[PDB]
């Protein structure tokens, strides 16, 4: 579900402390989410 | 979301300045005019 349009939405949502409708499940995705 | 992020930060920042500021003569009476000063008559 982490397509290019969804990934931009999650990254924007995370930066503004509003959360998102999806979260990463793989280790690689969670490492990116952690540092972002 | 961007409007919310700036406004909430502004409220917290201005409140911090508001709380910080309050935490921190005859010439003076003559220079100003907001306070009226008088004497006793025939004294």
């Amino acid at each position: 579900e982490f397509g290019i349009f969804n990934s931009l939405w999650f990254s924007l949502g995370a930066f503004m402390q509003q959360g998102c409708d999806i979260s990463p499940r793989s280790l690689s995705g969670r490492i990116v989410g952690g540092v972002w | 979301w961007f409007f919310t992020l700036i406004i909430i930060s502004s409220y917290t920042a201005n409140l911090a300045a508001f709380l910080t500021v309050e935490r921190m003569s005859a010439e003076d009476l003559a220079k100003q005019t907001e306070i009226a000063y008088g004497t006793l008559e025939a004294g």
